[PDB]
Protein backbone atom coordinates (compact mmCIF):
# COMPACT_ATOMS: atom_id res chain seq x y z
CA UNK A 1 0.00 0.00 0.00
CA UNK A 2 0.91 3.28 -0.81
CA UNK A 3 -0.81 6.78 -0.25
CA UNK A 4 0.42 10.92 -1.17
CA UNK A 5 -1.21 14.21 -0.28
CA UNK A 6 0.93 17.32 -1.41
CA UNK A 7 0.04 20.43 -1.32
CA UNK A 8 3.14 27.43 2.22
CA UNK A 9 3.39 23.58 1.69
CA UNK A 10 2.39 20.31 3.07
CA UNK A 11 3.52 16.66 1.74
CA UNK A 12 2.28 13.74 3.77
CA UNK A 13 3.11 10.01 2.59
CA UNK A 14 2.51 6.34 3.90
CA UNK A 15 3.45 2.95 3.12
CA UNK A 16 3.12 -0.50 4.20
CA UNK A 17 4.78 -3.62 2.50
CA UNK A 18 3.99 -7.28 3.96
CA UNK A 19 4.89 -10.62 2.66
CA UNK A 20 4.30 -14.06 4.28
CA UNK A 21 6.03 -17.21 2.77
CA UNK A 22 5.11 -21.04 3.53
CA UNK A 23 6.96 -24.13 1.93
CA UNK A 24 6.44 -26.97 3.33
CA UNK A 25 7.77 -30.50 1.66
CA UNK A 26 7.20 -34.14 2.67
CA UNK A 27 8.83 -37.41 1.34
CA UNK A 28 8.15 -40.76 2.28
CA UNK A 29 9.70 -43.98 0.55
CA UNK A 30 9.43 -47.85 2.00
CA UNK A 31 10.64 -50.89 0.36
CA UNK A 32 9.52 -54.70 1.30
CA UNK A 33 11.45 -57.47 -0.25
CA UNK A 34 11.00 -60.77 1.52
CA UNK A 35 12.61 -63.84 -0.81
CA UNK A 36 12.36 -67.49 0.26
CA UNK B 1 0.45 -95.69 3.01
CA UNK B 2 -2.13 -93.77 1.51
CA UNK B 3 -5.44 -94.85 -0.37
CA UNK B 4 -4.44 -95.85 -3.53
CA UNK B 5 -1.37 -97.38 -5.46
CA UNK B 6 0.50 -97.01 -8.49
CA UNK B 7 -1.01 -99.30 -10.91
CA UNK B 8 0.93 -97.08 -14.11
CA UNK B 9 1.94 -93.89 -14.95
CA UNK B 10 4.79 -91.89 -16.15
CA UNK B 11 8.24 -90.42 -14.63
CA UNK B 12 9.88 -87.12 -15.41
CA UNK B 13 9.99 -83.13 -13.92
CA UNK B 14 7.38 -80.56 -13.78
CA UNK B 15 8.91 -76.93 -14.15
CA UNK B 16 6.38 -73.75 -13.79
CA UNK B 17 6.38 -70.15 -13.18
CA UNK B 18 4.38 -67.20 -12.43
CA UNK B 19 5.52 -63.77 -12.56
CA UNK B 20 4.13 -60.51 -12.27
CA UNK B 21 4.88 -56.54 -12.52
CA UNK B 22 2.69 -54.21 -11.64
CA UNK B 23 4.04 -50.56 -11.62
CA UNK B 24 1.81 -46.72 -11.37
CA UNK B 25 4.13 -43.18 -11.62
CA UNK B 26 1.78 -39.68 -10.88
CA UNK B 27 3.19 -36.47 -11.15
CA UNK B 28 0.76 -33.36 -10.34
CA UNK B 29 1.60 -30.15 -10.37
CA UNK B 30 -1.06 -27.68 -9.29
CA UNK B 31 -0.37 -23.97 -9.84
CA UNK B 32 -2.21 -20.77 -9.30
CA UNK B 33 -1.62 -16.80 -9.22
CA UNK B 34 -3.81 -13.63 -8.11
CA UNK B 35 -2.23 -10.44 -8.89
CA UNK B 36 -4.25 -7.38 -8.42
CA UNK B 37 -3.68 -3.50 -8.16
CA UNK B 38 -6.04 -0.51 -7.99
CA UNK B 39 -4.46 2.63 -7.24
CA UNK B 40 -6.25 6.17 -8.03
CA UNK B 41 -5.03 9.92 -7.78
CA UNK B 42 -7.18 13.28 -7.52
CA UNK B 43 -6.41 17.18 -6.71
CA UNK B 44 -8.46 20.58 -7.85
CA UNK B 45 -7.32 22.44 -10.47
CA UNK B 46 -3.83 23.39 -6.67
CA UNK B 47 -3.40 19.96 -4.94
Amino acid sequence: MASKSGFISSQSDRGKHYIRRTKRFSHTKSVFLHAR
Amino acid sequence: YGTHYLQSGSLGGEYRVLFYVDSEKLKQNDFNSVEEKKCKSSGWHKF
